[PDB]
């Protein structure tokens, strides 16, 4: 019945030089609140912290960020002038008092881009189990590929007969770069779903790979020929086949 | 992480074995010690806390603190592939700071029952010229190398668990839009073991 800690937005693409406030609110009457960024080599680095309403302090990496703590509920993180090194995953956390268990929010993917029309949605395709796999193992692996996306703000899920599956699934933990020589390279991500040969063979079974992309908001301006690369779902699907 | 330190790993542990994670910290002002577990694309969640010297046990987890030697450790008995996560050491310091280490990625490798290494070619369910290569059913000691060609894409391996069959398997995927590509150009002798079953697609 408490909402707990919630961060807003869940995703943001920012043009360089723009101001941005990440919000974090909690309805748990917690006194201590924290902002961290997480980056692949570096783990979680404390940006700023606030042990109590009206007191804030600098963490390990405070430069380029500020916070305030006017109220117990809220701890806003402000980027005065966003630069590409601020591309990160940001986590707000809170604890009842300084020293107790920290509870983390869901995280905010923030990508700061110098050029907005580097931003692209994924294309999605499902590849059907090979007949040689079915014959050799009595199992049937489907592969989903999400390709051509930038930045890497995607969540891939599998849906079998309208219900999300987790069993027999694995998805790459990191997307790969399609052109690693380019520092603005588009990305690709794959996932597998493996079922028994008889499940795949039933033409009543429906398999869908769904990719949630987080892009430009409805606010942002767009002037290119192609569609505005908004936050959107791209899917692909296959039906079971006896033959 | 500078007052709190951890090896980044990845640490690789065979399933069933003890996984051991260690963390060191600055002694000035350190009060309380935490182990967080963070799954891929998720938030850190508290698994254990400790504040006095000695062992603390909870199920398969054992935390150990030695403040004199300035380390804290986590043991995971009977390790399962679903323990694969990043483990984050956190330390409470006087004045308000909750400082995290860099995290150690633990990979708990399944014992592949019947290795049957194979590379299969799969066609797009939609009308196109597209296919992907699936290397699968290889043992957990197989290393999948990154592509050496810009236009050939090769993923890292992952473990899937078909829970109702009690069956785990490893796989990696490759693909390319190069005109003369064969799956063997990606899953070549630098990656695949001897006697990989590599059937021609029909
Ligand atoms: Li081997």
């Amino acid at each position: 019945m408490i909402a707990g800690i919630t961060q807003a937005p869940t995703s943001q693409i920012l043009a360089a030089g723009r101001r941005m406030t990440l919000r974090c609110t909690q309805d748990m009457r917690h006194n201590a609140m924290y902002w961290y960024r997480q980056d692949l080599g570096l783990g979680l680095r404390l940006i700023h912290y606030s042990n109590t309403a009206g007191t804030t302090g600098k963490g390990e990496v405070p430069d380029g960020y500020s916070v305030s703590r006017a109220n117990t509920d809220d701890f806003p993180l402000t980027l005065a002038s966003a630069v590409p090194s601020q591309t990160s995953v940001y986590f707000c956390a809170s604890s009842l008092s300084f020293g107790t268990e920290a509870f983390f929010g869901q995280g905010t993917r923030l990508t700061v881009v110098e050029d907005l029309n580097k931003v692209f949605p994924p294309e999605v395709a499902v590849f059907e189990p090979s007949e040689a796999e079915i014959s050799h193992t009595q199992k049937a692996t489907l592969v989903c590929l999400a390709t051509g996306f930038y930045p890497d703000h995607v969540e891939l899920s599998w849906w079998v007969n309208g219900k999300e599956v987790h069993s027999g699934v694995c998805t790459d933990p990191q997307p790969l770069k399609e052109q690693p020589a380019l520092n603005d390279s588009r990305y690709a991500l794959s996932s597998r779903l493996r079922v028994s040969a008889t499940f795949w063979q039933d033409p009543r079974n429906h398999f869908r790979c769904q990719v949630q992309f987080y892009g430009l908001s409805e606010n942002d301006e767009w002037t290119q020929d192609r569609a505005k690369p908004v936050t959107q779902i791209v899917s692909a699907e296959a039906w079971g086949r006896a033959d | 992480a500078k007052e709190v330190e951890q090896n980044s790993g990845p640490l690789s542990v065979p399933e069933g074995a003890i996984a051991s994670l260690n963390c060191t910290y600055s002694d000035r002002g350190s009060q309380s010690f935490f182990w967080y577990r963070q799954y891929s694309g998720k938030s850190p969640e508290l698994i254990m806390f400790i504040y006095s010297n000695g062992d603390k046990e909870d199920g398969r987890f054992t935390a150990q603190l030695n403040k004199a030697s300035q380390y804290v450790s986590l043991l995971i008995r009977d390790s399962q592939p679903s323990d694969s996560a990043t483990y984050l050491c956190a330390v409470n310091f006087g004045g308000g700071k909750l400082i995290f280490g860099q995290g150690t990625e633990l990979s708990v490798k399944p014992n592949i029952q019947n290795p049957d290494p194979a590379v299969y070619q799969l066609r797009d369910s939609k009308s196109s010229d597209k296919s992907v290569c699936l290397f699968t059913d290889f043992d957990s000691q197989t290393n999948v190398s990154q592509s050496k060609d810009s236009d050939v894409y090769i993923t890292d391996k992952c473990v899937l668990d078909m829970r109702s069959m009690d069956f785990k398997s490893n796989s990696a995927v490759a693909w390319s839009n190069k005109s003369d590509f064969a799956c063997a150009n990606a899953f070549n002798n630098s990656i695949i073991p001897e006697d990989t079953f590599f059937p021609s697609p029909e």
